[PDB]
């Protein structure tokens, strides 16, 4: 028929194109108006591209070459619907296979009084918003738990070089130590080796110490590494509703406008 | 790393006056030590020293002379303090201890690399680590671009090193526009020159008229071996340019003001310059194969393995890696996906086969995988959410082909991305460690297999009109970079593509209908861009986008940027050529070595450029990339880096006062922050940071000592501050003696600092084209993670600040304007509402009000936080409708018609309305140069500009599918609809 086929989407733009073959196999297809009338601009999906064949026409006859042979669109796209586009340039070795039908435009209408569309417009676009906020709101505890994160880990990295160096006074200190603590042995100066010793425990009492500052840290770390994979998990199962929620949101639209009164 | 916080130690953003300090003896011994949060380390080790003899062993210490202090940095660093005139609190140490050691190795290139190292904001040393052999290339190759800049630098006399530090800002034509001209009388231009006596430097006036085209030596001759100055800041003329060439003229040229000059001697400036002196460092002392054509076989990568996802099993079903071969944005063959395995065993090894021939795989071919969940509960729609990205090079950096098992790390999915992959992201691992890893296995050829040199190239290359014809090839090159190609003309350009050559701007066109998937045509194609005549620098940047990966192809580009791209222009679009650098697969291109050069050439670009790089590298995808870049400039900017630093010192400790505010004092009244405030200001160490230091805005104004009177934390939410400096120059009482800024943390800038550029580059076309739009734009810069500063255009006020009738703004503009000057405000007020109101419908700026509107004394329009633009609404609630943001408002039409009622029917309505029809063309004529400028920045990070689709906003503004007869009629339909009629046709 005419304008009746379910391939024909009428005024759609790239955009809407680009989303109904985002990800799909190679030979769907779909048929749209001229961006820049009545012409007309077949897209095909081939190697993961769309690809734009313009249908040109002149005088009651259409076609995509000079010499336009087909008298109609529906015509046109039936013939190459079982032939090849490779016979029009072999570069394009592929077949219209799989239609893009409207099917999926009056998918999801469900209701069909304007009141009972826009009742439940409005229900779909309240839960959007609310499960958008929530998203957003998660997103910030996401960004922020990943930055504190960060922190902590280099902190931790600076504890570590911190007690290295401690840990080298330590056997800084024994090797000096020695060749004094013998020597006050003998020179019967028992003080003064107390007075070593008691320097060697304020620093052992501060290694000790900061090794439990680093298992404080260390800790936390693990606390808000697993809170972190909580708010990951949650995301990850908020954005594929979400998605869908505001498809549906903007189909309701799209069946309000057009039913509407257009200019 | 870098820095968690910007307090003086871990966990506390301030030190007490007085705080405890473990001190590391050499001698084993650990002295505890009291000592003021301001106290320098050469005092410090002295009371040490003088405690010391009261300990153990003191006897084996050798004089305080021969040691010096280290410690952990909060960077967690070993740093040597080889500075003792630095304060504790400016230590930045993790914990207060000090360990006392002999000082070894080179102490000069230690003092350097920790200079490096706090302009880039993580240490220098973190790079010796890194055993990827491209990086370590990187640091010794990028080097000669450095020696060849610092040889040409002192190529001459002070002469050479002086047009380094103070560049002419010069614009890119002597020529005059027509309304510009207007100005100057038969010709002739009236400036004054000061020049400060010899004797107690007293000013001495000299007026005088000289015509626009004379040099500054010709006007210096006049005085009735010397360098000329502006009055205020530090621009010199010191290139024989035309004066009016030069901005600050032909600025002063449109505004009426008459320019106030100074004489300088020039033996004074000379003596000043330093010795830019560059050292080579240490890594650059210390450091059978089958071509990819022999290769007969298909592409195919085995897909291992993965470690963890992060989704509960109750909510998803099963999970998936998505692959695809990518050349740039788009696919060489169609995705290929594995098999679904639970979300708890994420194993495959399943040889993915690509449909694409080997030896047809072009150079920059690319890997782009993904893990993505499946989630069919709702019916036959089953949804798919990606959880994890990564890209690879199928060639590394050496041509040389990948091959066996690899390991990569996979990066978090960017807010806002719903594609299943993510091709325009960075490539190589996640430096995260705690991330997903993905096990690969690319097949082995039993021997190194490489990229075919450009010899065969050739070889496989030379191996393979009507009038009408030749319009709608015309036509072709004029569209925008985004209008639809359809296959029929793909074709039609391939065809003809040796015809092309005499029509050089189609080439951005041509170079999308090649078959990069096949090996004949690409061949073919390197050698029409080999000799392809040198196109545009606004239509070269095209090439550089996400779009035209292909070496040779952004090779030509970068050629005609350094042909053709003045220092002006260059300054101009930085922002987007500093971004497209993440597009590049390797660390060492060409793009990078001409940028660098430049920087390195010209102080003026450095400056940005190195404020650019430093404000992402708190970003991990793109940190290495300019941490790399940022070493090699500072190594070789010569002695600015002490001016960097100086710069640095002084934001660390705004973003560390405005933590504090924000944090441990967000529930003390403002009346106990200011107090606060103050007393802070008043220490020592904050007064010798933020005093005597080169603005970031702008490093031709000078920031000396601060006016406390006039510094004020905001009333808002982010808790803003606003300081006052006053300028040291001693002509301060011309440009300004109160410089004002806004320091902003908390809040992204980026957006804001884009808009202002957009801004300015549409005031520009539109000078060019006889129409002053008197427009605004002041300075906003990012410098960090949400870190900021803006500009404070003084004697502003909101329009709700002037409301406090719909007279009241007219009223408010014939006070402090009355008289004389009042039509000057009348026509400010209203060539800053025209190009106002045509770039925010442009753009799509978030909706304007009487609070995000300011009024000047001057009439001046000054628009503030823009934030959002685009198709920002579009998400939020699906409505296919351009937006008017900025709709004049009765008050804004009685301004414009001087008071008069019938506002829409008078000849001053006509005249703004001729300004925005004008304005709207004019950008519509240049909507190339846009759409390319925001192609630039998709890889940058704003959510509002993610993909292409998203600049088709801008595509609907200028309708630029429709003829400039029917986008005229367009955007009087729009503008008629959102003022409720008056816009008329004449
Ligand atoms: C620096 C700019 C321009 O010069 C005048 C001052 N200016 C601003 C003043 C202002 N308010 C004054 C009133 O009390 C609240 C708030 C502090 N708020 C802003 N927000 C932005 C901005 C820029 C990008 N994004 N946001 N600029 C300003």
């Amino acid at each position: 028929s005419l304008q009746d086929a379910e391939w024909y989407w009428g005024d759609i733009s790239r955009e809407e194109v680009n989303e109904k073959l985002r990800d799909t196999a190679d030979g769907t297809f779909l048929v749209r108006d001229a961006s820049t009338h009545g012409d007309y601009t077949l897209t095909l999906r081939k190697g993961g591209n769309n690809k734009l064949i313009k249908i040109f026409h002149r005088d009651g006859k259409y076609g995509f070459s000079d010499p336009l042979t087909f008298s109609s669109v529906v015509e046109l796209i039936n013939h190459y619907r079982n032939e090849s586009l490779a016979q029009y340039n072999p570069k394009l070795d592929v077949k219209l296979l799989y239609p893009v039908s409207k099917y999926q435009q009056d998918q999801v209408v469900k209701e069909d009084n304007i009141e009972a569309v826009g009742k439940k417009l409005h229900e779909y676009n309240t839960q959007f918003q609310e499960k958008s906020r929530e998203y957003d709101r998660l997103y910030e505890e996401y960004t922020r738990t990943s930055q504190e994160i960060q922190m902590k880990r280099t902190a931790i990295e600076a504890f570590n070089e911190t007690i290295k160096i401690f840990e080298e006074q330590c056997q800084t200190q024994e090797r000096y130590s020695k060749e004094y603590i013998e020597k006050f042995k003998r020179e019967g100066n028992e003080k003064e080796i107390q007075r070593i010793m008691h320097n060697y425990d304020k620093l052992k009492s501060r290694i000790s110490e900061i090794i439990d500052s680093r298992r404080r840290l260390e800790e936390d770390l693990k606390k808000q590494a697993a809170e972190y994979r909580e708010i990951d998990k949650r995301m990850n199962s908020i954005k594929p509703d979400l998605i869908q929620l505001r498809k549906t949101r903007d189909q309701y639209l799209m069946w309000l406008t057009q039913k509407g009164v257009r200019q | 790393p870098p820095r968690p916080s910007s307090g003086e130690l871990w966990g506390i953003h301030l030190m007490p006056p007085r705080i405890l300090v473990e001190c590391l003896l050499p001698n084993g011994m650990i002295v505890t030590l009291e000592c003021l949060r301001e106290a320098t380390l050469i005092t410090i080790k002295h009371e040490l020293f003088k405690e010391a003899r009261k300990y153990p062993l003191h006897q084996l210490l050798q004089d305080e002379s021969s040691y010096i202090f280290v410690s952990v940095t909060q960077e967690a660093e070993r740093e040597e303090f080889f500075d003792e005139t630095r304060r504790l609190c400016d230590l930045r140490l993790f914990q207060p201890f000090l360990k006392v050691i002999e000082p070894v190795g080179n102490r000069e290139e230690k003092i350097l690399n920790r200079e490096i190292g706090f302009a880039i904001g993580m240490p220098v040393c973190e790079f010796d680590m890194v055993k990827d052999p491209e990086v370590q290339d990187f640091r010794r190759n990028i080097l000669n671009v450095c020696k060849e800049a610092v040889d040409l630098r002192d190529l001459n006399s002070p002469h050479s090193r002086a047009m380094y530090v103070y560049p002419p800002n010069v614009e890119s034509s002597p020529e005059l526009p027509k309304h510009i001209y207007n100005k100057l009388d038969k010709g002739q231009i009236i400036v004054v020159i000061w020049v400060i006596v010899s004797p107690n430097n007293d000013k001495q006036k000299y007026t005088l008229k000289i015509n626009h085209d004379c040099v500054p030596e010709q006007v210096i001759a006049e005085a009735i071996k010397y360098i000329l100055k502006v009055c205020g800041c530090d621009e010199y003329f010191l290139e024989k340019y035309p004066l009016s060439q030069y901005k600050y003229i032909r600025s002063c040229i449109m505004l009426g003001r008459m320019p106030n000059l100074m004489l300088m001697a020039k033996e004074s400036l000379y003596s000043q310059l330093p010795m830019d002196c560059f050292t080579m460092p240490s890594y650059s002392r210390r450091i059978s194969t089958k071509s990819l054509w022999v290769i007969n076989s298909a592409l195919r990568i085995k897909i291992l393995c993965a470690t963890y996802v992060n989704v509960n099993i109750r909510d998803i079903d099963k999970i998936y890696v998505r692959t695809g071969i990518y050349h740039g944005g788009e696919p060489l063959c169609d995705n290929v996906n594995t098999q679904r395995v639970p979300c708890s065993n994420p194993r495959w090894n399943e040889w993915l086969n690509y449909d694409i021939y080997i030896p047809d795989l072009p150079r920059a071919a690319r890997l782009c995988l993904s893990i993505c969940s499946v989630k069919g509960r709702k019916g036959a729609k089953e949804e798919h959410c990606p959880l994890a990205w990564g890209n690879i090079n199928l060639f590394d950096y050496t041509d040389t082909l990948v091959s066996g098992k690899m390991a990569l790390n996979l990066w978090p999915v960017p807010h806002g991305l719903e594609d299943l992959l993510n091709p325009i992201g960075v490539t190589g691992s996640n430096p995260n460690k705690e991330t997903p890893c993905l096990e690969l296995e690319f097949d082995w050829f039993s021997s190194v297999v490489k990229f075919p040199d450009m010899s065969v190239i050739e070889e496989h290359a030379n191996w393979s009109l009507r009038e009408n014809d030749k319009e709608q090839l015309k036509a072709i090159s004029t569209r925008d970079p985004l209008s639809e190609i359809t296959e029929q003309e793909k074709d039609f350009l391939w065809s003809h593509r040796h015809y092309c050559v005499t029509i050089p701007e189609i080439l951005p066109k041509l170079l999308l209908s090649v078959k990069w998937n096949s090996r004949d045509e690409v061949a073919q194609m390197y050698c029409l861009v080999k000799d392809w005549p040198p196109i545009k620098p606004e239509q070269a940047m095209e090439l550089l986008d996400c779009n035209y990966p292909d070496p040779m192809v952004r090779g030509f580009a970068v050629r005609c940027l350094e042909k053709y791209l003045t220092d002006d222009k260059l300054s101009q679009y930085l922002i987007q050529l500093v971004q497209v650098l993440k597009y590049e697969q390797y660390l060492d291109n060409l793009l990078v070595r001409f940028l660098l050069k430049k920087a390195l050439t010209n102080q003026r670009i450095g400056h940005f450029f190195f404020w650019h790089l430093k404000s992402e590298m708190h970003n991990k995808t793109v940190s290495q990339r300019f941490g790399l870049l940022l070493e090699s400039y500072c190594r070789a900017c010569g002695m600015y880096l002490k001016h960097l630093n100086r710069q640095v010192e002084a934001m660390e400790k705004l973003i560390n006062l405005t933590d504090i505010l924000k944090q441990e004092k967000k529930d003390e009244t403002q009346k106990v922050q200011m107090k606060f405030l103050v007393e802070q200001m008043r220490r020592p160490d904050f007064m010798d940071a933020l005093q005597g230091f080169l603005s970031p805005l702008n490093p031709a104004h000078q920031l000396g000592n601060l006016r406390l009177e006039e510094c004020r934390i905001m009333s808002s939410a982010k808790r803003p501050l606003k300081l006052n400096w006053e300028n040291p120059d001693i002509m301060s009482e011309l440009l300004f003696q109160n410089n004002e800024i806004m320091f902003k943390n908390g809040d992204d800038l980026r957006q804001d600092m884009l808009t202002l550029q957009i801004i300015r580059i549409m005031e520009n076309i539109w000078q060019n084209q006889g129409l002053d739009l008197r427009m605004l734009p002041y300075g906003c810069l990012s410098i960090g993670d949400c870190v900021g500063l803006i500009e404070w255009v003084r004697n502003s006020h909101t329009i709700m600040q002037i409301q406090c009738n719909s007279h009241t703004l007219h009223q408010w503009l014939k006070d402090k304007n009355k008289g004389e000057i009042y039509d000057a405000a009348i026509d400010l007020f209203t060539r800053s509402c025209a190009g106002y109101c045509v770039a925010t419908f442009i753009l799509g700026i978030g909706d304007r009000h009487n609070s995000n509107i300011m009024v000047k004394d001057d009439g001046q329009l000054v628009h503030i936080d823009f934030g959002h633009f685009l198709d920002h609404k579009k998400k939020k609630f699906g409505y296919k409708r351009e937006r008017v943001p900025f709709v004049l408002t009765q008050d804004f039409l009685i301004v414009i018609s001087k008071g008069a009622q019938e506002c829409t029917k008078t000849r001053e309505f006509e005249r703004f309305q001729e300004m925005c029809y004008k304005a709207y063309l004019a950008i519509r004529q240049h909507a190339n140069l846009f759409i390319n400028l925001f192609s630039m920045m998709l890889g940058s990070g704003m959510p509002e500009l993610q993909s292409f689709d998203d600049i088709a906003y801008i595509r609907k503004t200028l309708a630029l599918d429709k003829t400039e007869q029917e986008a005229l009629e367009y955007f009087m339909k729009q503008m008629n609809d959102a003022h409720h009629g008056g816009w008329t046709t004449k």
